[PDB]
């Protein structure tokens, strides 16, 4: 069981604020406490704050600016993160991990993408990518899907819902126009497709949207 | 983990003068240090303990003196028998840990090496190989280049050498040059020579047996 | 009789919540150490036996005063369960 | 704030030999340091913890060594799943602090 | 009477089996300086009378629990000695 | 009294394991630590770990891979350290120690040769070395012994079983097509020889072999 979850992802526009969510699973104790961690696309992690929701107090690096709140519901087991007033400096990933009081990070949450932007949001187009009428057969194929003009960051692009996890490439998205564009090509024995089948599954979070696209020969 | 530094690397003297190993440790460690002696082949043999404290049966020259993080390890007078490795060692935390050691060399008056030629035994001769040894012996410096040769012409193949380290006994060095042929090529050839050039002699060293 | 165990009890109490306040009062002031449970429950024996190894020390005002919580109370109960053991051990000094 | 460096920020080797990650403290820390794997894309990783304990689910491969100042990550044989971040963490004092982190390339 | 006497012989035993176990404890734990045993019995004697020179603690689980001991035990029977020695002292005082 | 006793040398196939041995003689305390070093040629002391007879436990130099598992027989007095699956990495002198838990090696073993190789053992061929027939008679006389051909490391050899210790020259073996070849020489006033006798005494202990060769002129 995943033991921190928290939401994918969170568009702000600058000057505003948002409140990222951390729901705890698991075993828990008065000794624990939740942290949070800052992590710049390309940089390393940058220590936040900290909470210990069986008391409520909290306390904030201080050498980097208080943008930060903390708080928690131990009804819910759910700890909170305000962040006020952002700048475009506070798009990152912000993870939130439990400690036993005992100094280091047993387990992590996944991270929310913080996105700080006037943009709108956009959910993606997925489009299938199979071989063309005159593709010579080795014995693998290669396919693939396209996921053009979204906005913001992430998707998570999976094949066969994860089970077809070997032989998978998917691409750093890149920015156009204040949208977004990636591919991910899967690699399968050609002997295989299409006698079974080969779907992939896009989920871009910021829009709720989650896509399945078979990938099937041309007719 | 305490590291333990001994520079330099290694330490040349003349005999009889004062010379001075040392040890610096990572952080103070009080006197919890001991120096130890290997000499080549042997085993380690405990000179000083507690930076300081003299052993039963280490000679009154090694002296040892620090604390906190830089130690000294003293010989008052060096002699031959003192050419070795020396290491020093903490136990003041854990895990005991050793430095990268110093080798004391001496300084010593130029020596001529003393040649000798040995053709191959009677044993070896009737088992199908046949092997001259040289032995250029108690040299110094240790630089020195052997010429092997067969009915004049000098020979490269089937020699193989070896060099000791300093002697412990008089600090020259010693080489064995040996070439190793089959029984019946032993046999076609008269002259053998072992030829050896050294710093102590403008004209070379040589030693020759005929088969005669 | 089972004062003893009482005093036990009591002294048992005032380490842990030592430890737990002792952390919850030293997080957040730079450079503090006494910040992680079990060596503020080392902390808290030390402070009760006044043992004085000198390895870990409060910081902050709070902390401070949970030190002084420990020691009025930590050393008391500490020096009930030492008398109780010391007249325990007379009471064996009968045998022989 | 203990200010833990990462020296060098790459670490390119031949697969199957040992690698050793370096970690540097500011000041003496004991024993309080954690090491931690980030994949890319992926949350952070606990590996070791206390400088030298092992974690349940880690491979064998992983071990490391090292107190007061310096401390050292070990992998025995790399294999192609090593290669991503890796962050040291201590927690000697108030702030908890990351090192900038070394990056494992094959 | 001969309970100072059996006091003491406790004391030296909790001293010694301290020192023992501390390097027992603590060898294997880097940074760990309850290495030795003449100075473990050092610092079991200053655990026992709480002098407080700082000058050696242990680092580990273990050693700590054998610290625990060697402070209940070796605080109690050292103040078993220095009671002894002070009734003795007062017995002293009715002379002059 | 040798105090620690060690055997001389023991050759390992790659990726399997040995079993070193180190009794211990002389004074014994349950204050005793037994502990062990490593020493590749040309290189410096490593320490491996350490074990207390008296109770058992084992410590580790964590700042190396763990090749090794300390034992001890409280009945035979013997330590022994398990190396296991063996590179050639592992090849080296190992040491055995004793410490009488005051932190200094007051006493060492002579060191067990470990040889990781693929070839076989091999005992060695001792020849003489007499001077010829026409070899000009100095005041000293030099003679030896070759000893060739032999597998793995070391060789130890004397003069007249150790009363011929001055002028003795034992050169470092020299490696060919997988089996090591040396010489040894000594020197002795040519006016006792062969009034006296000279006599070279060869051990191999990975073969558990030992020679002794008479050195007499020519006839
Ligand atoms: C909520 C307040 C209660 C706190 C509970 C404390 C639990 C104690 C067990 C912690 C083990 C930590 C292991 C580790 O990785 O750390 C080791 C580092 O080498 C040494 O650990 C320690 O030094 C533990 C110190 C506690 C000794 C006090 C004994 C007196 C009764
Ligand atoms: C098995 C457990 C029993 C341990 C037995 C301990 C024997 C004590 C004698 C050790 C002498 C070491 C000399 C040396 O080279 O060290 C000196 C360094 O300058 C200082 O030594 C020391 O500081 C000794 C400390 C012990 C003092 C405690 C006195 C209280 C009764
Ligand atoms: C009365 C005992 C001291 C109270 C401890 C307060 C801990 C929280 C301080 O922020
Ligand atoms: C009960 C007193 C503590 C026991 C000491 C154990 C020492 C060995 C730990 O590895
Ligand atoms: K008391
Ligand atoms: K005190
Ligand atoms: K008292």
């Amino acid at each position: 069981q995943v033991q921190l979850q928290q939401p994918g992802a969170e568009l702000v526009k600058p000057g505003a604020s948002v409140k990222l969510s951390c729901k705890a699973s698991g075993y828990t104790f008065t000794s624990d406490w939740i942290h949070w961690v800052k992590q710049r696309p390309g940089h390393g992690l940058e220590w936040i704050g900290e909470i210990i929701p069986s008391y409520g107090r909290a306390n904030y690096n201080e050498k980097i600016q208080k943008k930060a709140t903390l708080t928690a519901d131990k009804s819910s087991s759910t700890a909170f993160m305000q962040l006020s007033s952002l700048t475009s400096e506070d798009s990152a990933v912000y993870y939130c991990a439990r400690e036993r009081g005992d100094g280091y990070f047993a387990v992590w949450g996944a991270g929310t993408t913080v996105t700080v932007s006037s943009a709108k949001t956009t959910p993606p187009s997925v489009y299938p990518l199979a071989p063309g009428s005159a593709a010579q057969t080795n014995s693998m194929v290669t396919l693939g899907c396209l996921v053009k003009g979204y906005f913001p960051e992430p998707v998570t692009v999976t094949w066969n819902s994860g089970s077809l996890s070997s032989g998978v490439h998917t691409f750093p998205a890149v920015l156009q126009s204040d949208l977004y564009t990636l591919s991910s090509s899967v690699t399968v024995p050609s002997s295989s497709w299409p006698s079974e089948t080969v779907t992939c599954n896009v989920a871009h979070p910021a829009s709720s949207t989650k896509v399945d696209k078979k990938i099937v020969p041309r007719d | 983990d305490i590291l333990l530094t001994q520079s330099p690397a290694i330490l040349s003297v003349s005999p009889g003068e004062r010379v001075s190993f040392s040890c610096r440790a990572s952080q103070s460690i009080g006197t919890d240090i001991h120096w130890y002696q290997q000499r080549t082949n042997g085993s380690p043999r405990l000179l000083i303990k507690y930076a300081s404290e003299s052993i039963s049966g280490i000679p009154s020259r090694f002296s040892g003196s620090g604390s906190g993080t830089d130690f000294t390890l003293s010989i008052n007078s060096v002699e031959s028998e003192d050419i070795a490795n020396y290491y020093c060692q903490q136990s003041n935390r854990w895990p005991f840990t050793f430095g990268s050691g110093t080798k004391l060399e001496i300084k010593r008056a130029d020596a001529a090496p003393t040649v000798s030629i040995f053709p191959p035994s009677s044993e070896q001769l009737t088992s199908g190989g046949a092997s001259v040894v040289c032995f250029l012996n108690n040299f110094y410096p240790k630089d020195i280049n052997v010429k092997w040769k067969i009915d004049g012409s000098e020979r490269q193949n089937g020699v193989l050498n070896s060099w000791t380290d300093q002697d412990s006994k008089d600090s020259t060095y010693s080489m064995s040059s040996t070439l190793t042929l089959t029984k019946d090529e032993y046999e076609r050839h008269n002259s053998y020579t072992c030829e050896a050039t050294h710093k102590t002699s403008t004209s070379p060293i040589v030693k020759s047996f005929n088969r005669n | 009789w089972r004062c003893a165990g009482a005093a036990t009890v009591l002294l048992v109490i005032v380490l842990l919540a030592g430890s737990y306040l002792a952390v919850l009062a030293e997080r957040g002031a730079p450079g503090a150490q006494l910040i992680t449970y079990p060596r503020a429950l080392w902390w808290s024996v030390e402070t009760a036996t006044t043992v004085g190894y000198g390895d870990l020390a409060p910081v902050t005002l709070w902390g401070r005063c949970v030190a002084v919580v420990v020691m009025v109370a930590g050393i008391t109960s500490f020096g009930l369960v030492t008398a109780a053991l010391a007249t325990w051990f007379v009471g064996q000094c009968q045998q022989q």
